[PDB]
């Protein structure tokens, strides 16, 4: 951390993954259409 | 009236229940308190409904408002909630959050409300309670208008309780070729008629009955009987006397054109122009067809049709059917040749979307008003001077002048500030940038109301508070740059002719404090230009247009009212002792705006701006310039002698006394001249060192701004304690900017000691309270006042410096933190 020292560190935050014995999982958007149910309370689209 | 807010679903009778409520509001034999019941009711729903569905209800009230009448006054309250509250929905491209955005016809009924209003009145008499009640409702709509808004509907003529009369056909002729198109037209008529009886499925039977579906004018029409002939053909007949006395000359100039077949129409497109030619036919359909209404509403002995309200006030919807109609109508005219007589209508209409913006329109009234208040002004000052008239025959323009367009012009340039301001390049505002026409006309305003006020506060009189106001907007509003850079030599002139004239009056100001028209200066200067002259300053200074603004003569100028606001540093008058303050704060900001090294004349060789520089020998000489620019006046030393000075004054001890023009003008100067040439000297981001950057015109480093900093805080600590030093709020605000480049050792050298020497007397003032509380009945309440005092002394040097501290404390915050310092740990336990 580069900055935390400067800002934080005596404000009493503690880095999010501070002691964590491996590095945290991350998720992300991946942008590959996929066909999932159609939800039942979507805004628009009502199957009967 | 909360619970309707969300209710899209019966907007229908939402609008219907609005419409009913309006129309009781406008009700005969009503009392006074029913009336006032039924204008909460429908304030109260305006308040909650959504903004789109109020569409129809401003359709109403921009036909009932312009009239300002006795019933106007409800409505304009009505309509400046709206437009307050519903601002976001109107102005921002975006719209407001979850109602959506305006449309065309809302912004084309807001602006003809607008227009409607501010015409009705402007040519009203004055009453002052009606002017109350408009002056706010004017302001709103302007706010919620967006600026660049062009009327897609746009006239230039704009001709013309609705009366639709259309034009008297009867009066006119028909030619005979334009009756053989009637003629053609007509089986036209018929023949698209039955096509459309077609795709309704109709049939040809003697007899007429829907139920049957059988209809016995399906017959050529040839066949087609002469009576249904001449009532088909009829219509128009009508229309084009219609258009004849429109004096649409229609004539032959090209070629000319059961089964139910549509002879095809749509094929032949009317340009612009000629949409207009129909949209005004069209009217003239809606004009009649309103006329059979009201026929309608005498048999029926009172009443009031829905839609019977103008042609412009009608959304598409409503005119789809009337255009589709004048439309075929004038597309068969086409065919057959005939073609409408535009004039020169069309093209004296074009202009462009330029001047078609609703601020370009706004900006011209206010212009044209501008004009007016010269003539009214110079009568008010010639009946003023001699020959007492009471008469006052503009009162009612100086009393719309003084009421609402002062007020507006402030509050619409507060709103649309950052439009004008706005570049292409360079796009401040939420969306939109002013035309370079728009900045030129704001700046041509600017300079016209300050003309207009110039020598003459006193005829304004109470009024004079809010003609300075609207300079203050229109100066922060003024885009110098480009309008010096592209703009018209009249709106040149008009600008630099306003410096000239502001550093006449100061010069003249300046000797008359050195020791009739001198009351009027000093009052003028001291209360309109002054403040006026530091806010354009600042503005400038902020927007780093003085590059480009303060060249040639108003540099010249800038360099008079300069030397003169310097040059009376000398006096010692109690005048000038009351009014040091504002003259310095003008000279920081003119210090922070002018583009020339003015205490570095040494090095102006290299400056691009300088006069000395961007005109020629030959000339320079044409005007009253000297040879030499350390010659431009000597009065002012030059940076290494000042800064000695001030470090001489500031290690002597000296009080305020001794040195009240350093410490109120000359300080001040500097706090703005060194960080501005700190940025263009040596010791600064060289993002032009890749090219051969010319040498530096200045010398200025982080040293000069340390030593000042340091001789800043020595004096205020040489003036700590003292009784009355209503100074050092001043020289504090003016002395942050300069913080930011101060340097490590500062911290020992000055703050500690000085912070020291407050903590030991917030020790022994505090000892004192102790003592006091220690004593009680008149010893507790004798010397209360006396360290209630001392407290207030040392709550005023405390804002006079800690205000300094918190900057240097920011800016070095970070290497305190990273690397220990004792120092540091001090000025903690300080």
């Amino acid at each position: 951390l580069r900055f935390f020292a400067i800002c934080g560190l005596q404000e009493g935050f503690e880095p999010f993954a501070i002691n964590m014995q491996r590095p945290v999982t991350t998720w992300f958007s991946k942008s590959l259409p996929q066909f999932e149910p159609v939800p039942l309370e979507h805004p628009h689209y009502e199957v009967a | 009236a909360p619970l309707f807010a969300g209710t899209e679903h019966r907007a229908i009778m939402v609008d219907s229940m609005l419409h009913t409520v309006y129309r009781l509001s406008r009700g005969r034999s009503l009392t006074k308190a029913q009336r006032d019941v039924i204008e909460d009711c429908l304030m109260a729903l305006c308040r909650y409904i959504r903004p789109s569905m109020l569409q129809h209800l401003l359709r109403r009230l921009v036909f009932d408002v312009p009239i300002l009448n006795e019933f106007a006054k409800m409505p304009l309250k009505l309509l400046t909630n709206h437009y307050e509250r519903c601002w976001k929905y109107y102005c921002l491209p975006t719209g407001w959050a979850n109602f959506g955005v305006t449309s065309e016809e809302e912004l084309h009924l807001t602006r003809k409300l607008f227009w409607g209003i501010f015409d009705s009145l402007a040519h009203k008499k004055y009453d002052q309670e009606l002017y109350r009640i408009a002056m706010p409702c004017l302001c709103a709509i302007a706010g919620a208008l967006p600026p660049d808004y062009v009327d897609a509907s746009y006239s230039s003529k704009t001709e013309k309780n609705f009366d639709p009369r259309p034009v008297e056909t009867l009066n006119v002729i028909i030619p005979e070729k334009l009756d053989s198109f009637i003629n053609k037209f007509a089986e036209y008529t018929h023949e698209k008629w039955a096509f459309d009886k077609i795709q309704n499925n109709w049939s040809y039977g003697e007899n007429i009955d829907e139920e049957l579906k059988t209809h016995p004018m399906l017959r050529p029409y040839k066949t087609f009987s002469e009576k249904d002939k001449e009532i088909y053909r009829w219509p128009i007949k009508e229309s084009l006397k219609a258009m004849i006395a429109w004096e649409w000359t229609v004539e032959k100039a090209r070629e000319g054109e059961y089964n139910p077949q549509p002879p095809d129409l749509s094929v032949v497109t009317l340009s612009r122009e000629l949409q207009a030619m129909a949209e005004q036919l069209a009217e003239n359909y809606h004009n009649t067809w309103g006329r059979k209404k009201k026929q309608e509403l005498e048999a029926k002995g009172g009443g009031s049709h829905p839609l019977l309200v103008p042609y412009d006030t009608l959304t598409a919807k409503e005119k789809a059917r009337d255009r589709e109609k004048a439309q075929e109508l004038l597309k068969f005219l086409q065919m057959n040749g005939y073609a409408v007589t535009r004039g020169l209508k069309d093209m004296e209409l074009d202009t462009s979307s330029i001047e078609k913006r609703f601020a370009f329109g706004f900006l011209q009234q206010l212009l044209r008003w501008m004009d007016i208040s010269q003539e009214f002004i110079a009568h008010l000052e010639a009946v003023v001077s001699s020959g007492r008239v009471e008469k006052s025959p503009h009162e009612q323009e100086i009393k719309f002048f003084a009421k609402i367009l002062l007020p507006l012009i402030n509050q619409y340039f507060t709103n649309h500030c950052l439009y004008f301001l706005s570049t292409p390049a360079k796009v401040l505002g939420s969306g939109g940038h002013a035309s370079n026409k728009e900045k030129e006309m704001i700046t041509s305003l600017f300079c016209k109301l300050a003309a207009l006020v110039r020598h003459r506060v006193s005829l304004f009189g109470t009024d004079a508070p809010a003609v300075v106001n609207c300079l203050h907007i229109l100066a922060r509003s003024l885009d110098a740059r480009t309008v010096m850079k592209s703009g018209p030599e009249i709106v040149k002139a008009g600008l630099r002719s306003f410096f000239e004239s502001a550093s006449e009056d100061i010069e003249k100001m300046v000797e008359n404090l050195r020791l009739k028209g001198v009351g009027q200066n000093l009052t003028y200067t001291t209360v309109a230009l002054l403040p006026v002259l530091t806010t354009l300053f600042q503005h400038i200074a902020q927007h780093q247009f003085g590059d480009d603004v303060i060249l040639d003569d108003v540099q010249v100028s800038c360099y008079r009212t300069l030397c003169s606001i310097y040059s009376l540093g000398t006096t010692r008058n109690p005048y000038v002792e009351k009014l040091r303050p504002a003259l310095g704060e003008c000279l920081a900001r003119l210090a922070a705006a002018m583009p020339v090294a003015f205490l570095e004349p040494e090095l102006n060789e290299y400056n691009a701006c300088s006069v000395y520089t961007t005109k020629s020998p030959r000339e320079r000489a044409i005007l009253g310039l000297p040879n030499s620019v350390e010659e431009m006046c000597p009065d002012i030393p030059v940076l290494e002698r000042l800064m000695a000075e001030i470090g001489g004054l500031a290690e002597s001890g000296a009080r305020y006394t001794e040195m009240p023009h350093v410490i109120e003008i000359t300080l001040p100067m500097l706090c703005s001249y060194l960080p501005r040439w700190w940025e263009r000297g040596p010791e600064a981001p060289p993002p032009a060192l890749p090219a051969g950057a010319p040498p530096p015109c200045t010398a200025v480093t982080s040293d000069h701004l340390n030593s000042l900093l340091g001789n800043i805080l020595r004096i205020i600590v040489n003036n700590l304690g003292i009784d009355e030093a209503s100074w050092m709020k001043r020289l504090a605000v003016f002395a942050q900017p300069i913080v930011s480049r101060a340097r490590p050792e500062l911290l020992r050298s000055h703050f500690i000691p000085t912070i020291g020497r407050l903590r030991k007397r917030a020790g022994k003032v505090v000892a004192e309270e102790e003592q006091l509380r220690l004593e009680a009945k008149a010893e507790a309440e004798e010397g209360e006042l006396l360290v209630r005092d001392e407290f207030s002394v040392l709550c005023r040097d405390l804002y006079a410096l800690y205000p300094l501290l918190i900057r240097y404390v920011d800016n070095n915050r970070a290497h305190w933190l990273t690397e220990p310092n004792p120092n540091a740990e001090e000025l903690f336990r300080m």
